[PDB]
């Protein structure tokens, strides 16, 4: 009668010292393992860069001027020169026998083609590009259409080309580009919409390969007349699926799952379903907006959709995320002595270089590969560890019996 | 006389259709945008 | 078998107390991205502390020697460096002759003679949400008259932003009004070589140390600034270092400097200046010349006995990353000259945009744990324990 | 049956704690902190330009002048030189090497006396409320030139603290980057630069500048400031990771070090020489000699050789996060009055003078450390006595 | 004769009283200040 | 005539010895520099 008691005392021990393991394996709790460490090899970033003028003023034709005038301030509601307009007697003359449209006839116009014809050109803008001491050329450069109009990713990787390394550290292992901004190329600025820029300069990104450009919201700046150096630091994190996270493609228009993709996604439905068209930046394949559209309907439900609703699009979080540090400097240029050398290199004044050329470095530093990555604490492995100690107890007292 | 969803409501802040708000646009005109909380 | 097990158990257990004894620690790290953020708190500052043309007679009669407008003998100093447009401008208003000195307030000084809220806000939105000089909370700090953009206090709810990048973010253009600018004739605490603002983003529950913790915009860029909220949480002892005041209402590291400078300088020139905490009388001129300043510059810089500032339990830290394009392009010059009636050479010196806001990565938490609780110590001995015990019963 | 049933059960997982023992894993632990005492970092600086146009003189001009692009291979001023006519006769009179002899050239002297002088340069320097002097600046070589290091921490002296965060305890520099002393740039070189100001890089005490490739940019016109915070890392070595400790030119193991070792074993190896910024004990190379083979091999070894230098990952790495931000200087109203007190022009002072303020905020100290995750203790916890019981 | 503390040391760089120093300011004039370690 | 190692093979990127080839340098002149894979 008392072996009855060493089963029963036995059977106890097992479940109650067992039972308080589990509720913390149903928890699904997630350990987060932290690690910076130096690759050698890094996979170097896509390099997205966009001019902030969207339209070359010497490619603005007669017939694009009649159908995207008023879209660009540079014509009121009837096709006319604003009153308003606030240019020298040079550039209004040159416009007014462009927006002369006694007996013209419109022809046909499409907003992507202007965008690739009148926008910035990479064969002009590039006056020098170097990578890892390999000169590279325009050909590296894949157009990308975006927000700011006509945009340029090098390494973009996509295509068939296989992505570029680095594996060394410093500015001679990385990008070194020379661009000329052509502010004599700038639009005219009559009016505030959102195909008009106070500024002048490049709007820059760094993202992975498979993540979509998001430069008018992501990207960061880059001014004429200095050298800006970018030490960059690749931040790879990693997070896990429910029943242990809050992480997660539908593969709709983008392969690989992002905020940006989504967010893009997101940007193109609602504006498709409120406008019957798609901006020339967008995936899809919905009819083009018309410089009317744009006006009327397309800007306006964008604008709205990103900076005022928050209802529309819910975006979840990716459980893969790549994140590049950056660390910007800059430096004058150029200086007073190298002015006039690079006036006569370029055939254009010592004032002209001063507000247009730049140079851009961007590179890794030592320490240029940290992970975060959320492990699972408490697998089954571990689980049946502890918990099958505690069975050879039971197996032994259950034979007694 | 009614002004539409997404357009023009300069100097017309008041002229929105029904569930609309003049929205002063952080780069451009204002205009007629459905009201949010 | 059994003594061995015994063994075993004993072996694992002390130990296991002792380990639970040291108060160790596990720092955990998380970085995510939260659906909604609480934006931070922004306080600016121009880098000029009084308008040229708020100045009058009486103020620089008490406080010109201060600004280096004149000498000891209230005279314009012969070392002057100014044109001779504002050279009589400031000969007329340097005239005591038959003058009666009215009363003067330095906190009254600041706020009138300062820089304006409503002048230098050309612009200003919020998530599309325009927003208005109203919404800019004064704060007096060592640089003047300076702003805070959701401050929070004061029975206003904090603003948030639910995503990431500039359209949801704070956007301000600003003209920093050189022409405003006080005349540069010495060197002082209340003088400056540079033109622009001084900015510091901070939680709504710390005080703005803007004048050493700050970061700089200039005129004739648009400062785009990403930024991704940290929040750091430490334990107290027997764990840690840190622990959880009179003058202000969180614990801050700030706030305990501000503190320290305060009293220092009260118990050193029996006042404070315009920017400190409690109740003291506000400092004079002359004070802040021979007693103020001094006593200041020389705690902060110099003084590292007075001040014993404990780690905060809970810090919020915003990780910048800034980047600037030209304004105004050539072409876009003529337009915003027209626009605010300014010349195109003033546009390009003046003006100013800055974009604070935050990355799709927002969040990131690093929090100090209790590596080895009360629970825990209890059930893995416990456990063993229990296991040795039905070995035993096994054996028997 | 049963009991020697589960012993060869428990074999299998007593042999089981033990192979994720030879894993030889590693646990990173991570802690954020502000240290009451901070070691204030070592800040080398260098002008772009390399050599003052006062100080080169006609021997110099006769030795180096081919390596400046300021004479052609003929020893004669070239004809597409874009120079003003007054620094056009001033450089003539001293290209005029008719009835010249050639007196001995040394590129370190050239540097050393024809580089920036840290007492012309520095209008003004802090270091908590302690005014500093030229005389706190080490002299150090580089690919730029003549550079400086503040708190360079060598010769004896002790490296400097600081227990505060804020501009008020930390290094506020005003330099003049005098580019009325620029030379004239007629060609493109590794001597020549298109960029006016300073390149800046902050680093360990122990750790050898490489300016060129890890530094950061700072402009005329600007104040700039500059919010550091430093990480300190350390790694396991092997069995546990992949780094190592201590290495001969250099006291501590570097990245840094590896390559500045790397390039002197190699240019020497390739050209019999060293060049000026270069440790070990080979003869300087001659202007001659950077042309047709120095620089030559250098910018291949580090931009385009993958090979040559293998370095290893340290054990200990000291990492500064910058956080830069500017403002202009000087102000319409402050520009009459810098003007006057260096004796220079109003718009001289706009593209000269500058700032820069380095120090630490609040949050100054973070450690990534890497520590043994499984060590022979906890092996110890459960392969024997599993034993044991099978026993 | 003898500056107290706090006050300016200009031009009398020895003229501070016992426990003091002239010291030089980042913004401004020199100070007859505490010296301390 | 065969241009040597670390030489200039300005108007000449072709006239590099065996196993060189002609490259442009990021800051000067064309180099005949050791080919690489
Ligand atoms: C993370 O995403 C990258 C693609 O950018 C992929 O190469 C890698 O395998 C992913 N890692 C994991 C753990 O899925
Ligand atoms: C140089 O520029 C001028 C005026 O801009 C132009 O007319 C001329 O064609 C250019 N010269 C060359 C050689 O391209
Ligand atoms: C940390 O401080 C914030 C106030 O800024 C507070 O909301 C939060 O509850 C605090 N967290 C903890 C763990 O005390
Ligand atoms: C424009 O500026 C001038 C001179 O600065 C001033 O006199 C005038 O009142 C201004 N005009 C308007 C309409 O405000
Ligand atoms: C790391 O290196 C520093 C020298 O910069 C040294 O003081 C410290 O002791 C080292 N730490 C370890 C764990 O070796
Ligand atoms: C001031 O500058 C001028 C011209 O640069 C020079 O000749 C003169 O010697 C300088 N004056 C003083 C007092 O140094
Ligand atoms: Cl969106
Ligand atoms: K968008
Ligand atoms: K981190």
């Amino acid at each position: 009668v008392v072996w009855a008691l060493c089963f029963m005392g036995s059977l106890a021990l097992l479940a109650l010292v067992c039972t308080n393991r589990i509720q913390y394996y149903f928890l699904y709790p997630h350990v987060t393992k932290l690690d910076e460490v130096a690759a050698t090899r890094l996979t170097f970033p896509a390099v997205t860069f966009c001019n902030l003028n969207e339209f070359r003023f010497s490619r603005v034709t007669k017939n694009d001027l009649y159908h995207a005038g008023e879209l660009l301030a540079l014509l009121n509601n009837r096709y006319e020169i604003p009153d308003t307009q606030t240019a020298d007697e040079k550039q209004l003359e040159i416009l007014q026998d462009k927006a002369n449209f006694r007996n013209f006839k419109p022809k046909p116009f499409n907003m992507l083609e202007f965008y690739d014809r009148a926008g910035h050109d990479i064969r002009e803008m590039l006056l020098s590009c170097f990578f890892r001491g390999e000169q590279c050329s325009p050909e590296d450069f894949k157009v990308v259409f975006t927000r700011y109009g006509k945009c340029y990713t090098f390494n973009a990787g996509q295509d068939g080309k296989p992505r570029l390394i680095t594996m060394k550290g410093g500015t001679g292992n990385g990008l070194e580009i020379m661009l000329d901004i052509q502010q004599d190329e700038y639009l005219p600025v009559w009016g505030e919409t959102d195909e008009t820029s106070f500024e002048a300069g490049i709007k820059v990104q760094i993202h992975s390969q498979d993540e979509p450009p998001l430069i008018d919201q992501l990207g960061f700046g880059v001014a004429p007349g200095f050298q800006t150096f970018v030490s960059c630091q690749e931040q790879r994190l990693i997070y896990l699926p429910p029943p242990w996270g809050d992480c997660k493609g539908d593969s709709e228009f983008y392969d690989t799952y992002s905020i940006t993709a989504c967010r893009i996604d997101c940007e193109t439905r609602y504006l498709v379903e409120n406008c019957n068209c798609r901006m020339v930046h967008m995936p899809g394949d919905a009819p083009y907006c018309t410089p009317e559209q744009y006006k009327e309907c397309a800007d306006p439900a964008l604008d709205f959709l990103v900076e005022k609703d928050n209802e529309y699009c819910v975006c979840e979080m990716p459980c893969n995320v790549t994140r590049y540090g950056k660390e910007l400097s800059m430096v004058k240029i150029p200086s007073k002595a190298s002015a006039k050398y690079l006036a006569k290199k370029y055939n254009k004044s010592e004032q002209y270089i001063g507000e247009n050329i730049l140079v851009l470095d961007i590179f890794f530093e030592a320490l240029n590969y940290e992970t975060i990555e959320q492990k699972k604490a408490y697998e089954v492995a571990g689980l049946l560890g502890d918990i099958g100690g505690q069975m050879g107890l039971f197996i032994g007292a259950s034979i007694l019996t | 006389d009614c002004i539409p969803k997404w357009k023009g409501c300069v100097n017309r802040h008041g002229d929105c259709c029904e569930g609309l708000e003049c929205w002063k646009r952080r780069r451009s005109f204002e205009v007629c945008v459905p009201k949010t909380p």
